[PDB]
RNA sequence: GAGUAGGCAGGCGUGGAGGUCAGUGACGAAGCCUAGACCGUAAGGUCGGGUCGAACGGCCUCUAGUGCAGAUCUUGGUGGUA
RNA sequence: UAUGCCGCCCGUCUUGAAACACGGACCAAGGAGUCUAACGUCUAUGCGAGUGUUUGGGUGUAAAACCCAUACGCGUAAUGAAAGUGAACGUAGGUUGGGGCCUCGCAAGAGGUGCACAAUCGACCGAUCCUGAUGUCUUCGGAUGGAUUUGAGUAAGAGCAUA
RNA sequence: UUAGUAACGGCGAGUGAAGCGGCAAAAGCUCAAAUUUGAAAUCUGGUACCUUCGGUGCCCGAGUUGUAAUUUGGAGAGGGCAACUUUGGGGCCGUUCCUUGUCUAUGUUCCUUGGAACAGGACGUCAUAGAGGGUGAGAAUCCCGUGUGGCGAGGAGUGCGGUUCUUUGUAAAGUGCCUUCGAAGAGUCGAGUUGUUUGGGAAUGCAGCUCUAAGUGGGUGGUAAAUUCCAUCUAAAGCUAAAUAUUGGCGAGAGACCGAUAGCGAACAAGUACAGUGAUGGAAAGAUGAAAAGAACUUUGAAAAGAGAGUGAAAAAGUACGUGAAA
């Protein structure tokens, strides 16, 4: 650090990063791209929104893929589909992954996608 | 209450002292503060020096009248002496103070010559004609020095009468001690006396 | 040139490097040199006989 | 440093050493200079004979500025020249190179004759002097100048 | 003097050489080091209290 | 070669601090339990076994809110009476 | 654990506690010579007739470190209430001691030079009591030399800053 | 810094300034007392119009019991003669100060224990980025940021630069020699006395009461008075940034600080629950796990629950939840 205004506080910056509302969370819980994504975009990492498809890169569900259900902002969590624990009673729930432990093999493309690709220098969409 | 064999101190720590306990932590916080505010007052004023020229003046209580120093304002005489007004003076970075008043030509002339070196080494910037771009020199009082001016030579010659000066010191006190008593005795039995006689 | 040589004085306010209480660190090369050898009087075995 | 001080020494010992009879109460004489012609005469007149009681005349608003004169004796007079100049007046100065010392810009109101100056004209400038500053100075062949 | 020898960037002596600066032959006094540096390390500290 | 009050010296232990051992550690840090062991006149230190689960230590120095049985001490908990 | 012998309940005030003197049912944790301004002694460190950078300025990898002018405090002169005055007759004195060093010696020793420090007799500065020269604004000046008087003084400086 | 000093004080305890000196920051000014008197020249308001922190025209009013121009003691005013020398307004960006937005490198390669690798070993990469935090254990290289520069938008704009309409002006300012002048604050100053206060001592300030000035005048000059000089200011009217203070408010950085009996009374729906008529008094109370995966389903019991089965890396983690001491 050499800019002043910006704090290496540990208290600060944990308190910042738990009570971050819902918009500074969409840049927090954020993935790095696939190799094939980053060779064609040349963008290293988003935010995750919606129906983006990943791939699991650690954890026990490591290798699983699929498209993401929640963006659980709140629980700083990702719930993909078919990336579930089926319960003793037979009843499936979706389990919490974190978005940086995946990889954006799919990109969700909209207007404000392009141009946010645009922006950080994507040479198409 | 009293030492085995101590000097007797003056502790003055009878009232609520602590609750006007002043600790300057904010020495090195005031210092970069000072810097800034020097910095910025460059800024603003941004060609000219921070501090004006100001005048020699020799310092008062014989203790100190021994070396001259850097006085508040040159005086009105000594504006009229270097050749401008004591209104022009202030607006182009001279200090004048209404106040002191010339009784010493060695001062004077050196606060004169110290007005005309100034002039000679400012460029004063016309009105609306055109801005040069001349560099700030920031100190005018580091530009100007205080030259505590040297009254004597290494060595003379013992131009010598031999008078004992502390005789001369002891006579000079004497003649203080007894002016008036003297002036006394020559008002009566001197004369007083002489006015009535023939 | 900051901390000053024999030649260069310094650069600092009248500053000199601090002097030396002993001239030669090395206490045996003065003990054994030839003089102190000479004065000196023959040892005594370096652990005294248990008479 | 807390940890050489004999607080860290008593813990255990049961009164701190201040003892089992004193007890260390709180004020056991008064406070401060307390009972100094009553129950602390014999510290007051021993070690601070004078304490007690006026002498002399008061002096209303005394400016210690007034009363300046600082001294120099003749053993510290040589030592005013700068040693770069020094020795070439200590060894044949000899009248019209004779060294010109001004004590007040040393800063000396009065010159004391304590010291033997070697016999050299050191012409002298200074304030006041004693009768045996100006006779020595006089001696080694030099002049007291008043200013 | 030793006249120390230097090296370029690419380690590579075989360069010019130079006198010792003349302060490698003072005193070394751990004593002096010691109870300057203790009081040296002091002097950027922030105070505490237990507030009023 | 005794010792209250007391003085002084040499150390033991704790929270932090600078330096160092390229120190130990999820193949288990610290904590706690141990009619197991070893060192130390001692303050204490070290090790084995268990439980446990995320940090901690030796040494050279700095610093202190640094060592408890008593205060009809404080807070909290627990008893015998029953 | 048994056995022989020994062993009153600790802390406290006290001349004297096992006490029919006080506190203590039991346990965990918290729990009492601290910091500061100013100082005495002793010690370490620096520099040393000086010393102290840090109130402030310059600088900076930024409350750090590094650098720095003018003062100022203390010391380098004391004594008087004060106006004042102000420290070498001598090898900076003599005397008795005095470590160490020098000389003659085998050594015992003798002789010399003797720092610190110790006693002592002096000398020098201020104060107090007189003495009272050349002189002279004829009442100023106080030379000169004394005193069972006096001082927290001089007599080849020790102090300043920090811990 | 003077200075724990001068001074005060049952001169006891104790108190206790100021000048000079070095430095921080610096910047000066305004009225009253003047005859505009060949022209109340001045100001509020209302109304209309405009280019609206305001402007202009007209109209009522204020006001001669004095509103403007001029003068402030350093001066200065009136009159006289003689030569020059200098000036105002706004619009438009840049740059200025704040308010923000955005972009700006580097491994998730291999093996080993593990539930998870963010651990160990190997091979790299970036670095003006190895501050900090997050992510299923110690992450520069997974993510956010950090560093370095860049590109934006929105305010406050007179610091300046460029920059263009003018145009003040026939009107204002400084300067020299001569001549007459040269107003300068009253129940005040000051004095007595009472009380208080100060280090201020025959009285440092303040206040009440009685008296109450002057115009070469008045104050002060730290021992009361009288006589004599001297020095220094110019009271009784007023404006004025910075250097200084800051247990409050807002916004930020920090720490050899505290780590749930500590630290604020409050790490929790804390000045909450609760007591008292009232003023006021005022607690205790953080931790399952990476993830609820918070225990399906079977059997005993009326039920709570039990024993199984299962989840989990562990249930020696069961919402009476990390560890789980001693009495």
């Amino acid at each position: 650090k050499q800019s002043l205004d910006v704090s290496s506080d540990r208290r600060k910056a944990r308190k910042a990063y738990f009570t971050a509302p819902s918009s500074q969370r969409r840049v927090l819980l954020s993935a790095p791209l696939s190799k094939e994504l980053r060779a064609q975009y040349g963008i290293k990492a988003l935010p995750i929104r919606r129906d983006d498809e990943v791939l699991v890169v650690r954890g026990s569900k490591k290798g699983q893929e699929g498209k993401i259900s929640s963006v659980y902002r709140l629980k700083f969590a990702v719930q993909v589909d078919k990336v579930t624990k089926e319960k003793v009673n037979g009843a499936s729930v979706p389990i919490n992954l974190h978005p940086s432990k995946l990889v954006i093999t799919k990109l969700h493309l909209d207007k404000d996608r392009k141009a946010l690709i645009q922006r950080k220098g994507g040479k198409l969409e | 209450a009293i030492s085995k064999n101590l000097p007797i101190l003056k502790n003055h720590f009878r009232k609520h002292w602590q609750e006007r306990v002043k600790v300057h932590f904010d020495q090195a916080g005031k210092k970069v503060s000072r810097r800034n505010a020097r910095a910025t007052r460059a800024a603003k004023i941004a060609p000219r020096p921070l501090d004006l020229l100001r005048p020699v003046v020799r310092a008062p209580t014989v203790k100190y009248n021994r070396k001259v120093r850097a006085g508040r304002g040159f005086t009105l005489a000594e504006v009229k002496a270097a050749g401008l007004t004591a209104a022009y003076a202030r607006t182009i970075g001279i200090a004048v103070d209404h106040r002191r008043q010339n009784r010493n030509q060695e001062i004077f002339d050196a606060n004169v010559q110290r007005l005309k070196e100034y002039q000679s080494k400012i460029i004063v910037f016309p009105r609306n004609g055109k801005a040069p771009e001349a560099e700030q020199v920031l100190s005018a009082a580091a530009t100007f020095p205080i030259a505590q001016p040297a009254t004597d030579v290494e060595a003379r010659a013992v131009q010598d009468n031999g008078e004992s000066a502390f005789r001369t010191l002891r006579l000079a006190r004497s003649e203080k001690k007894f002016r008036g008593i003297r002036e006394k005795r020559a008002r009566e039995k001197a004369e007083a006396e002489a006015e009535k006689k023939k | 040139q900051v901390w000053g040589s024999e030649t260069v004085a310094s650069s600092k306010v009248g500053y000199t490097l601090p002097s030396h209480i002993i001239s030669t660190s090395d206490v045996t090369r003065i003990i054994n040199s030839s003089e102190i050898q000479s004065a000196i009087r023959p040892a005594g075995q370096a652990t005294q006989k248990r008479t | 440093p807390s940890r050489f001080t004999k607080t860290r020494k008593h813990r255990g010992h049961v009164s701190a050493g201040k003892g089992r009879i004193g007890k260390h109460r709180k004020h056991p004489g008064g406070r401060g200079m307390a009972g100094g012609q009553h129950h602390h005469r014999i510290n007051m007149d021993k070690y601070h004979p004078g304490y007690f009681g006026k002498v002399g005349m008061r002096y209303f608003h005394k400016q210690q500025a007034h009363f300046w004169k600082p001294v120099l004796n003749l053993d510290k007079l040589w030592t005013l020249i700068p040693e770069d100049k020094r020795d070439q007046y200590l060894k044949s100065a000899s009248k019209e190179t004779a060294p010109v010392i001004d004590t007040l810009a040393a800063g000396y109101g009065k010159i004391l004759g304590k010291g033997r100056i070697p016999n050299v004209p050191v012409i002298v400038k200074a304030r006041f002097v004693s009768k045996l500053a100006e006779e020595k100075i006089r001696a080694a062949g030099g002049v007291v100048e008043l200013i | 003097r030793p006249q120390v020898t230097v090296h370029s960037l690419t380690g590579e002596a075989t360069a010019n050489a130079l006198p010792l600066p003349a302060v490698f032959s003072a005193p070394i006094r751990p004593d002096i080091v010691h109870t300057v540096f203790t009081s040296v390390n002091k002097n950027k500290r922030q105070a505490y209290a237990v507030s009023e």
